[PDB]
RNA sequence: UUCUUAGACCGCACCAAGACGAACUACAGCGAAGGCAUUCUUCAAGGAUACCUUCCUCAAUCAAGAACCAAAGUGUGGGGAUCGAAGAUGAUUAGAGACCAUUGUAGUCCACACUGCAAACGAUGACACCCAUGAAUUGGGGACUCAGCACGUUAUCUGACUUCUUCACGCGAAAGCUUUGAGGUUACAGUCUC
């Protein structure tokens, strides 16, 4: 795997409609000053989240919702 | 029957033309008169903000170097078309008479 | 090597035609000539199931095998030309646009002088459809 | 692979561009009597204007330039003008609804047997004091503007050769005059060249081509 | 369904053939109506305006009669790119030339003949008089080199199209109509016709 920490920088808002999934933004604290222009990816999350929560990322360069 | 709309859903006034050319739709290919047809102007981005950053990094002569172009188009829609993507919606009586002219 | 050896240690400008539609996405390779080419990639090779061959994921997965084959052709810098659809189609690209660009940039290829090159008519033939539309 | 029989070349442009080798291109080997050099002739190579010139890249990087291959020599490629083109997007930026679009085409024949369709475009501009929602104009104020255009372009370019005529379009000396002269008839917002297409090419001549490049790099 | 190693898709270059003229294009214009949109040239017109020119009642409206008339149809010849009734094939469905998808004939275009059948609507016949509130637009008129010019602003006027989503009186069963009438009509009569 890749386990790449990121801090939930804020609650982006509510996306989905099941009452299940929320769409939230992740900020990379994984970087040590390595170049990232991404630089804060939006990620869909499963279950409850809170700000300052670290979580591992199995993927990077995610725009989440897209047009689909 | 009842005159629901004075201008009849047209920008064509009575006693002038009585005929204005048909125009295709960019959805379903339906034809309607130009005046009836529902015009919008899009100004569609060629990159999302999120991706704009990443590409402007790898650029030197572009992005920072010149502001990115956009795809411009006019979009003439049918009635049914418009309503279903909810960019035109039903309004109460007082509001239906309002216009905003050709400005956004 | 196979690529540059008389343009080596200097950037070389390819051109990349990107055609995004709602059935597939294409990524092509041209060299500021268009008379000779090195690779033709389709979404449908990377991802199977026809719905998902025009999806964002298709684009990005394909894009990495642009970069793979460009660095063997001496190509480093890439001009890009984004194309929507035909002149009797729409004026909208599919979802495979905006995905491909970012995938290439992040993969260390330079990108400059992006353009919008698409066939828009002064006027053309009767558009496919009917008077009453598709319904 | 197919890169076993590939090779490279460059693309040399005239001396009236400020970058000579703006391109590095690829072509197949001779592979018998088929002969690589045959194919290379009449190939079109595009560019951006702002890369190819270091003057008036500010004014437009929204112009493109094309060429053809008149003669293969060395690893060079000796070229001549084909088209100059304004990008699709650039005219939309200008364009305002409720302002009249004018256009025109002009057949401009040079001193040489080269001949050029010069497409032109223009738009009307509301006066500083205004109350109208219209910038709409009379028809006599349309054709009359097209009149001076055709005159002034044909006039100049008649006695000026192909090479030096390209210069006027790239460095936009033409546009300035045109926009100035037409302005009293109707205030214009812009006047521009949309597209420059080459119609007739008169000859292939070693001398004229070679000389038009100056010294080959 | 359909097309592909006999190299499709894709990119560039060039050529062929036919249609069309985007955006700009509008609560804008012209035409008796039906209708009409690239550019240049060319032929004969039409409306509006300006005038201390000309004529002097030559008018208005209409059974009879005559001319024009969207699309689809019919005859003959030319053309046939695109789209496309019929037909064919694949789905969808309980059933499905269905609506959808891939195709495809007539037709779609032009010339010369017919047809005169539309929600041909402003569902509002034609001519004439009177009738108020505000802000605009479209033409004309008034206060070197297609050049004693062109545009704009202030104000006025005549002619057109319409908005007050602060239209006055009034009318109407109401919706609505308002110098642009369905108003000036039981206080019932300007004129003609269907």
């Amino acid at each position: 795997d890749q386990a790449q920490v990121g801090l939930i920088i804020k609650v982006l808002g509510r996306t989905g409609s099941r009452g299940n999934v929320t769409q939230v933004r992740v900020r990379l604290m994984a970087e040590e000053g390595s170049p990232d222009a991404n630089r804060t990816i939006v990620r869909n999350v499963k279950g409850p989240c809170k700000e300052g929560d670290m979580l591992s990322l199995m993927e990077t360069e995610r725009e989440a919702r897209r047009l689909r | 029957m009842t005159t629901k709309r004075r201008n009849h859903g047209r920008a064509k006034p009575p006693c002038s033309r009585g005929r204005t050319r048909p125009v295709h739709c960019f959805n379903c290919g339906r034809l309607a008169p130009k005046d009836k047809a529902v015009g919008r102007f899009v100004v569609r981005r060629m990159l999302d903000q999120a991706s704009a950053r990443d590409v402007a990094e790898a650029s030197n002569v572009y992005g920072a170097g010149f502001p990115m172009p956009k795809l411009y188009m006019k979009q003439r829609f049918c009635i049914a078309c418009a309503i279903h993507s909810r960019t035109v919606r039903a309004r109460p009586t007082d509001m239906r008479k309002r216009r905003f002219t050709t400005k956004v | 090597f196979y690529g540059s050896s008389a343009a080596k240690d200097e950037l070389v400008y390819g051109v990349v035609h990107i055609y995004a539609s709602f059935n597939d996405t294409f990524v092509h390779v041209t060299d500021m000539s268009g008379r000779e080419t090195f690779c033709k990639i389709t979404g449908g090779m990377k991802v199977k199931a026809d719905r998902d061959e025009s999806s964002p994921y298709a684009a990005m997965m394909a894009a990495q095998d642009v970069v793979a084959r460009c660095k063997e052709c001496g190509i480093n810098a890439l001009h890009v030309k984004m194309r929507a659809t035909g002149g009797v189609g729409t004026r909208s690209p599919g979802p495979g646009a905006q995905a491909a660009l970012r995938a290439l940039a992040r993969a260390g290829m330079k990108i400059g002088r992006i353009e919008d090159v698409t066939p828009i008519p002064t006027d053309s033939t009767r558009r496919k459809g009917s008077r009453r539309g598709r319904r | 692979e197919t890169m076993s029989r590939k090779e490279w070349y460059d693309v040399v442009a005239p001396k009236n561009f400020e970058v000579r080798q703006f391109g590095k291109t690829i072509c197949n080997k001779t592979q018998g009597t088929k002969i690589a050099a045959d194919y290379l002739r009449g190939r079109v190579y595009e560019s951006n204007l702002a890369d190819l010139n270091k003057t008036q890249g500010d004014d437009d990087a929204y112009r493109k330039v094309k060429f053809v291959v008149q003669e293969v020599q060395g690893r060079n490629l000796l070229t001549q003008f084909h088209s100059m083109e304004m990008t699709s997007d650039r005219v939309y930026f200008l364009l305002r609804k409720w302002c009249t679009t004018i256009e025109a085409a002009v057949e401009a024949k040079t001193a040489d047997g080269y001949t050029l369709r010069l497409f032109v475009i223009a738009f009307t501009k509301k006066q500083s004091n205004q109350l109208s929602k219209n910038c709409y104009a009379k028809t006599r104020l349309v054709k009359w503007v097209r009149h001076r255009i055709t005159n002034l372009i044909r006039q100049r370019l008649s006695k000026v050769n192909i090479n030096e005529a390209v210069t006027l379009l790239t460095r936009n000396i033409l546009r300035d005059r045109l926009a100035k002269r037409c302005n009293p008839i109707v205030p214009l917002r812009d006047l521009r060249i949309r597209k420059v297409k080459v119609v007739r090419t008169p000859r292939f001549d070693a001398q004229a081509l070679l000389n038009a490049h100056g010294e080959i790099p």
